[PDB]
């Protein structure tokens, strides 16, 4: 899908891109130690100021950004009770392999369905066009994957209902 | 402009330095390993690693004149690599007394002491004594309020620059009393006593770059905003005559370079150098030395069938993941001179996040 | 809290037993196996479970395991597994209900997370307990549920079908530091059982024959050279088996050697394995050493022999002697550097008439407690803090 | 904008309210392997619908979800609106109301059901389900007039006079495009060539769509074709292989006017108009025969205009004008004249919107629609 | 026990964004005169078609600081609306026109009016940021990031 | 990495998934000696395999264990795997998964024997069993065409489209290099020279590798060797002697494209190709004609390409592309895509692993391998 998102993911996309300049950096408060910036906060001067993009109240962004890491966290549509389950279980299968797609977080930031972990480390031994280009194939495919999810749902429901009812 | 890429090394390398002969190169990849370099008629061979470091590798810098390699680490140590007569190298611990990673290392102009930022708020002037055969280091810590990002001498033996976290980029004299001769009176200054701060100029973001003017009498330096600053002082406790800020289009500059007294080469995240010109009246961005800036069937290898069969599995389709139109693929880390009389640039080195070393000539 | 009996899932590696607490049995005993298929999508309907499952194989399904050296490595099997479980054999409802689920020590909280997360919100049941599987099988020992019945200190050596575990407990407490576990068990004596026989070249090999000649032929002998060399002067210790084929015809095995030299996988696991070199007894005696020195009277004293494995004939002796062999060698240097006495200490180890069950009959007199409700994870904490809520080791000591 | 599908029941027709044409045209078709995958790597995909469908045919075997204008399975037709959304318009259905359009006489529970798969699977925020006939009028820019309208699955008359509709002279007859593939399939035998499978039904419409016409007098042209090669065609099938066409050519379409060459018991296209102008009341007769609007695929045969104009004339009274308007667009001029109700100021009011379905479930669209 | 007791935040004091930004000279209810003078030309610009010269005359001062909220809110209340009322196609004639130091003001409060939807209509500002960003280049976006965060 | 062991029946083609080519390529023979062993010591061994067989045969009675790509002789079999692992590969096959493969069409109970010889004899840690004319497909580049395989015993084809297969539409025909080396042989004892033993049987196959070649008009090439000197040359014995030969030089080949010259009633292998394409789904036709794909090293004779696109061009239409792809690598195709397929990270997968063989016995191969 794209025509509706475009106006979105381009300024996503712009976003994610600017903030993508990482560095190596050795922490301040303890030696010998590099430690991802934005996840611990604790030294202010090299953080950048967070930015929020949105096209909408239940779809948005958050990136948030620093000398050696990018955090961007995601809320995706959800208008019936169905997307919300359907949402919920399928980022914990896709945060349950983060191990595997090395810029996923374990869980997300309080109030967004997923969320992302850019460290330096993976824009020097990943291909960080790669990377902007997976977080928005991401958010444009996502409402198609959830949607056909409540099709194959409808579908096993008649499955069922079909298999009862045709044996009185 | 025209780009040669001297080699492809294995993993990132945030600083190089090719020795007074160019007949080799020293190298930080990103673990506690410094890869050595040499030429293989055309090409370039691994000639030996130093390992002597405990943690990841930051900068490191190869004395002109008198041959001796200086490296800095995570780990807070600095060792000095002298030559020995039957041609392996001898280490020797600094200690740099920093109580968090050292980040930046450079050797003054004369050759005779070396300064290092940390993180730990301070810079390590460091300096040899024959006395005790001692490396001995002289912290500056009076204005530094964050991690230092890069540091450049003036060309007279005194005076340090030094960009800091704190969105701001610093001028002190690192004056060092039996080793240096008296600093001449000059734009900066002439009381000039250690730690004694010449300026403390600001910048919108982190300061990624310094560097003076080949004739001394100005500074440049580059914020993670985006912008390059070029400021040229007037006296002691009075404002500048101009401090003039061009602010670029592109991803932030991480170095930078005088080309002559009124050219800087600049470069970073935008993946190539550019090209600024001016003088006290204005600057403005001129070129960029990239081709790049502009963007631009017979029988098949058993590796093209492999990777057309592996790309169907692993990735989407078979179609092969483009390059980027620059030279490097990745952040250009380094910017440094490598031809031509000291103060007209002829040519100069960059080494990348992706391992490319390149040598450009203007 | 709900009143109803909790229910009781031992999934081994080898058997799932089922039941519900306060029984005198399992409801259920059978393979932990799944058979799965190798213009609506059913393929995830089609499947069977246990002993329904083994009926499945010459009807062309494939026959899976989903739980392999005691742990669930299969996710999608095992959420099958537990649901048709739960809805056809227990035939319960899970939100009326407490469930008691066992893992090995030495899971990874990836699994209770995963265990957690398919119990709360695919069958949505009431509240869980992720039990370690040897701390229960301690309480099959007891002849009763009553408190002047029970010994709170003893060590439990487990060994099922896929791991066995040497947990120390003592005053009711897991000494958590000292356990040990080494993943070779029922069915690693299974498959050296059936490596033997194919390399004879025997009629039959499969790994159902290989299972039924364990448990019918085989033994703990007290050293394999001199049974070797009975073998030898002895010949009627070569048994004869017959096995049925998969496709329905008589065959017949003559069974050697393995016979003593299989068992022996427990005695000396370098047969087994390059990795796990330390052999039962003296991994016991790792176990009691490390274990804070005013208990080990009490943990010799009281050895509990656990799950399926433990049952091959002269196995609890073999333990008893090689184990009272190391510690009276122990106690003896000592004596020579003091060169006084000693009491010495007795060494028991506990055969008893629940040990094939152990874990299951552990459970079942565990979740009979009034308390018991409190130490399940109810599933309003699950609502409140999500599946991470298991993800703490309660055994091991845990930093934080 | 909103948006405006004829869900057809051969070819889906979508696009937004205000252009000219469709903007995606395609195969109301979803199409499952029939063989087993070999390659690995190979990006193997459990269904294929409409163009893709279409294209990869020769390993599929292709299902049409909606017979006779009814939608007859649902995961089906499901599938294909997720296409419509996601893949060939690219909007999600949330963003804009949404126009659907169906034949007359339907089941209730087919417009119910549609009704409640939009506001509760696609979640779309208002929605209107129009009769494909009533569309034909807006594209042809009547307010009185007679409909023909025929398309894969379905022909129907709905006779209208300023902008009242009769719905007791409704005709409607489960004979249209489909129907005449499946007898085209079993003509063809008749000359030696087997078509049987769902993909080489495909080829069989190709052919239909590219060789076949309406002859003015079907004993004259059957007495013609039976002497000379001169009415024959010859088609290239996708095999290389040239197939050559008779009387066949012709013999198909004449199936709309004889429904007893397909077995079934009806008046053929020209009848059934002349009853339902028959059933309609005497004063409006006058103008129905003047304003006699075709619309839909089935309509797209040469001469087919002339043969409904000859046969009309033989049957209504001589003594007033018959006139067909089977206007160039008319393939589209269901979905066109969607996109002009669609953009009215005077519609935007008719909506079933989703605040006022869920206060009522889907048995509100049978007191908003017609 | 003692494993939790912070002591970092009472025995080495952190930097504060003050020290890294300089503080703002103006007082406050000389800013909220400076802005409340401003709004009204702004607001007189959108009611006499001229919105792009609303634009040029509200874009020529921003309030900033944590002491302003309830006028900065009232100035991004204005550009949401002064945005919202400029003709697509006039946006690239203003755009290529701006200084370097406007587009940084106007790219800057467009991420302000993104972060509010329940508020302000994100669809025009996604708009503006495809055509600021395409005419100006993504530098423009990278002078947000690291600008001032009590703008 | 995983082994790829492509035991064919004239040659075992064995080395490491990921390498450029076959690294272990020798006959797949077992010789034991015929003579009296009267010298004590002097290093003799009850048999001989692969090459060490070929260089010593004077004195043994060569016996291929595999005939028509079915194994016939498992005690010699097992000879000649252990010979590629630990002779002429020199690894532990205990340390690495192989991948075997198998013509089309095979008797059941050579697959099952196959991998129960790999688990309990060779005790491989996991492995898997593809068909031979799928590896030759990916070894091509492509995932739609029909390959023609064909080797010293059986030639296949396998029509594949968009990475289906199409299994009704498999031909397996039981003729290749070996009856082509025993026609060879009876040609060649009508011009004076007689070879008889399994030892002579290789220098006739020695010859039939370098001095025939396929005729593009057969007719008239014998008619031009009947009357010329220009088709006729020689080659010389192990005893020095000179065989002067001729017409000999393409009747041999000519054989694949008349197999009525040894007996057997059957199509030739263009006939049996188009056959093969006429028993596909009309719409894939095209693409399988334009990706005819030649395998086995009984399709390196100079001109069979040429010969083959003719032959095709005359039984398929004409109105359509024929192309014949016969790359100079193909005398390994099915080894080399072998080596791809082994190394795709979804194939690591679809392995038949020990524990999975120990668990589920010998017919596991039969629900994991098709
Ligand atoms: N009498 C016996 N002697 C030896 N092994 C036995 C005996 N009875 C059962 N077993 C073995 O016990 C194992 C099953 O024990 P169990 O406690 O159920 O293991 P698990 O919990 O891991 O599934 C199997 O290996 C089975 O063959
Ligand atoms: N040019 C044509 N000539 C004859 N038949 C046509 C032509 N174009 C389309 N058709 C036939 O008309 C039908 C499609 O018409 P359409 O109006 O889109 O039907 P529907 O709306 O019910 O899907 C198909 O049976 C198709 O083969
Ligand atoms: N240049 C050639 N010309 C003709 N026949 C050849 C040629 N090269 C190999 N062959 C024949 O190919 C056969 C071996 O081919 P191969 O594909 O390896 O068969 P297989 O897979 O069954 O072992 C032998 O009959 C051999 O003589
Ligand atoms: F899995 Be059994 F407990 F070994
Ligand atoms: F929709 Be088609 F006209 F039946
Ligand atoms: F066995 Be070979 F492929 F003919
Ligand atoms: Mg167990
Ligand atoms: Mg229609
Ligand atoms: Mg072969």
């Amino acid at each position: 899908m794209s025509n509706t998102l475009r106006p979105y993911l381009n300024a996503v996309r712009s976003t994610l891109t600017a903030s993508l300049a990482l560095e190596e950096f050795s922490s301040e408060i303890v030696e010998r130690q590099s430690q991802p910036e934005v996840e611990v906060g604790r030294s202010p001067e090299i953080l950048l100021k967070p930015l929020v993009v949105s096209r909408n109240e239940q779809e948005q962004c958050l990136i948030e950004s620093s000398v050696n890491s990018v955090r961007f966290s995601i809320r995706i549509k959800q208008v019936d009770e169905i997307e919300r389950i359907l949402v919920r279980k399928f980022m914990q299968f896709l945060m349950g392999r983060a191990e595997s797609f090395f810029i996923l977080r374990r869980k997300p930031v309080q109030g967004y369905d997923i969320s992302f972990l850019i460290t330096n480390y993976h824009t020097e031994e990943m291909l960080k066009h790669k990377l902007v280009d997976f977080i928005i194939e991401f958010m444009e495919e996502v409402d198609a994957e959830i949607s056909e999810m409540k099709l194959f749902l409808n579908g096993r429901a008649r499955l069922v209902a079909e298999t009862y009812l045709s044996c009185f | 402009a025209t780009s040669q890429v001297l080699h492809i090394l294995p993993k990132p390398s945030y600083e190089h330095a090719f020795n007074s002969q160019r007949t080799e190169f020293v190298t930080t990849t990103a673990t506690n390993q410094v890869e050595l370099y040499e030429q293989d008629g055309n090409g370039w061979k691994h000639a030996r690693t130093f390992s002597d470091h405990d943690k990841i590798v930051t900068c490191v810098d190869w004395a002109p004149k008198s041959n001796r390699i200086v490296t800095c680490s995570q780990d807070r140590n600095a060792y000095v690599y002298e030559k020995r007569p039957d041609g392996t190298w001898k280490q020797t611990l600094v200690l740099l007394r920093l109580n968090r990673a050292a980040t930046f290392v450079r050797w003054s102009p004369n050759e005779d002491k070396f300064a290092v930022g940390s993180g730990a708020r301070v810079i390590s002037v460091c300096y040899f004594e024959q006395e005790n055969d001692w490396w001995v280091s002289k912290h500056l810590k009076r204005p530094l309020r964050s991690t230092i990002l890069s540091l450049d001498w003036h060309p007279n033996n005194v005076l340090l620059a030094a960009g800091c976290a704190d969105r701001k980029a610093y001028v002190l004299s690192a004056y060092v009393r039996d080793v240096d001769a008296k600093p001449e009176a000059s734009v900066w200054g002439s009381r000039l006593p250690f730690n004694t701060v010449c300026a403390e100029y600001p910048s919108g973001g982190w300061v990624h770059a310094v560097g003076f003017s080949p004739s001394g009498n100005a500074l440049a330096y580059a914020g993670h905003d985006s912008s390059v600053t070029i400021a040229y002082p007037s006296a002691p406790e009075q404002p500048p005559r101009a401090l003039i800020t061009v602010k670029l289009s592109q991803l932030p500059l991480r170095s930078l370079l005088w080309a002559n007294e009124s050219a800087i080469v600049a470069a970073g995240y935008n993946y190539s150098p550019i090209l600024l010109q001016g003088n006290e009246s204005g600057w403005a961005h001129t070129r960029d030395l990239d081709a790049g800036t502009s963007k631009t069937e017979g029988p098949v290898s058993f590796t093209a069938l492999r990777s057309t069969f592996r790309n169907m599995d692993l990735k989407g389709s078979s179609q092969s993941i483009s390059s980027l139109p620059t030279v490097h693929q990745n952040m250009i880390a380094t910017l440094r001179p490598y031809a031509g009389t000291p103060g007209n640039i002829t040519a100069f080195t960059s080494s990348g996040t992706d391992g490319r070393v390149v040598l450009w000539t203007l | 809290a709900s009143f109803n009996v909790p229910i009781i899932m031992d999934n081994g590696t080898g058997y799932s037993k089922l039941g519900y607490a306060g029984n005198d049995a399992p409801s259920y005993v059978f393979p932990t196996v799944i058979a799965t298929r190798s213009k609506r999508a059913t393929e995830d309907l089609d499947f069977f479970i246990g002993n329904d499952a083994l009926k499945k194989a010459s009807a062309g399904y494939s026959l899976d395991y989903p739980i392999r050296h005691g742990q669930i490595e299969n996710w999608d099997h095992m959420e099958r597994f537990w649901q048709q479980s739960l809805f056809k054999y227990l035939r319960c409802e899970p939100e009326d209900h407490y469930f008691l689920l066992t893992e090995p020590p030495l899971n990874p909280p990836e699994n209770r997370e995963n265990t957690a997360e398919i119990m709360f919100e695919s069958f949505n049941c009431a509240g869980l307990y992720i039990a370690v599987q040897a701390v229960l099988a301690l309480a099959a020992s007891w002849t009763s549920s009553k408190v002047t019945d029970r010994s709170l200190t003893g060590t439990v050596v487990d060994s099922g079908d896929g791991v066995t575990h040497i947990i120390p407990v003592a005053e009711g407490y897991v000494i958590g530091s000292s356990i040990k576990t080494m993943p070779l068990a029922g069915r690693d004596v299974t498959y050296f059982v059936q490596s033997l026989l194919r390399d004879r070249n025997e009629p039959d090999s499969s790994l159902k024959t290989a299972e039924r000649i364990k448990e019918e032929c085989c033994y703990v002998c007290p050293d394999i050279v001199k049974e070797f060399s009975r073998f030898d002067r002895e010949p009627d210790r070569y048994l004869k088996y017959a096995s049925e084929s998969i496709t329905g015809h008589s065959t017949t095995i003559d069974v050697g050697f393995e016979r003593f030299l299989a068992p022996e996988i427990f005695f000396n696991p370098e047969i087994a394995s390059s990795d796990f070199l330390t052999p039962l007894p003296e991994l016991v005696d790792n176990v009691v050493q490390s274990s804070p020195i005013d208990v080990r009277k009490g943990l010799y004293k009281n050895i509990v022999l656990s799950g399926g494995s433990t049952l091959f004939k002269n196995f609890g002796n073999r333990l008893q002697r090689d184990l009272k062999r190391i510690v009276d060698e122990r106690i003896h240097r000592s004596e020579m550097l003091s060169g006084a006495k000693s009491g010495g200490v007795d060494v028991n180890v506990i055969s008893h008439k629940r040990q094939r069950n152990a874990v299951w009959f552990g459970g079942s007199l565990l979740a009979q407690t009034p308390e018991f409700g409190s130490y399940c994870h109810t599933k309003a904490d699950y609502e409140e803090y999500g599946a991470s809520i298991a993800r703490r080791y309660q055994i091991f000591g845990n930093s934080l | 904008t909103a948006l405006v599908c004829d869900n057809g029941s051969g070819l889906v027709k979508a696009g937004f309210a205000g252009d000219d044409a469709p903007r995606a045209v395609f195969p109301s078709i979803v199409g499952r392997p029939r063989h087993q995958g070999v390659m690995v790597g190979m990006g193997q995909k459990d269904s294929y619908v409409g163009d893709e469908a279409q294209s990869k045919r020769g390993i599929l075997t292709l299902k049409y979800p909606i017979e006779h204008g009814i939608i007859t399975n649902w995961d089906d037709m499901e599938k294909i609106w997720h296409h419509t959304f996601y893949n060939e318009l690219r909007v999600a259905p949330e963003e804009h109301p949404t126009l659907l359009t169906e034949a007359p006489l339907n089941p209730k529970a087919n417009r119910e059901k549609m009704t409640q798969i939009m506001f509760e699977t696609f979640n779309v925020p208002a929605m209107y389900v129009a009769i494909q006939a009533v569309l034909s009028l807006y594209a042809s820019g009547r307010t009185t007039g007679i409909v023909l309208d025929s398309g894969d699955g379905v022909t129907h008359n709905v006779p209208i006079y300023e902008g009242y509709a009769l719905p007791h002279a409704i005709m409607r007859l489960d004979l249209a495009g489909r129907d005449l593939t499946d007898y085209l399939m079993k003509i063809l035998t008749e000359r030696g060539y087997s078509f049987v499978t769902t993909a080489e039904r495909e080829i069989v419409r190709d052919i239909k769509e590219k060789l076949c016409y309406v002859a003015l007098d079907f004993e004259n042209e059957m007495a013609t074709a039976a002497s000379s090669s001169s009415l024959e065609k010859s088609y290239e099938l996708p095999d290389g292989q040239v197939i050559t066409i008779g009387n066949e050519r012709f013999r198909c379409p004449e199936t709309l006017f004889q429904p007893s060459f397909i077995g079934m018991e009806s008046a053929g296209i020209h009848e059934t108009t002349y009853n339902s102008i028959m059933k309609c009341d005497i004063d409006i007769r006058k103008d129905l025969y003047a304003n006699n609007v075709m619309s839909g695929g089935t309509t797209m045969y040469p001469g087919i205009a002339d043969r409904m104009q000859k046969e009309i004339t033989a049957l209504a009274p001589s003594t007033m004008k018959i006139k067909i308007i089977a206007p160039p667009e008319r393939k589209y001029s269901v979905w066109i004249g969607g996109s002009i109700l669609a953009s009215l100021s005077t519609f935007q009011q008719m909506w079933i919107t989703k605040q006022e379905y869920d206060e009522a479930g889907p048995s509100i669209v049978h007191r908003k629609c017609f | 026990t003692f494993r939790t007791l912070d002591v970092d935040s009472i025995t080495e004091p952190v930097l504060t964004e003050q020290d890294i930004f300089p503080i703002r000279n103006e007082t406050a209810e000389q800013v909220q005169a400076a802005v409340s003078q401003l709004i009204p030309q702004a607001r007189s610009a959108i009611q006499t078609g001229n919105a792009l010269q609303g634009l040029k005359t509200l874009l020529s001062y921003v309030p900033y600081g944590n002491d302003v909220q309830e006028v900065r809110t009232q100035y991004l209340n204005a550009f949401v609306d002064v945005l919202s009322n400029i003709r697509a196609a006039d946006i690239p004639a203003f755009v290529k026109e701006c200084s370097t130091e406007e587009i940084d003001n106007i790219v800057n409060f467009i991420y302000r009016g993104l972060a509010n939807p329940q508020a302000y209509n994100s669809s025009v500002l996604l708009n503006w940021h495809e055509k600021v960003v395409e005419i100006s280049g993504i530098g423009c976006i990278v002078r947000v990031l690291n600008s001032r965060p009590d703008l």
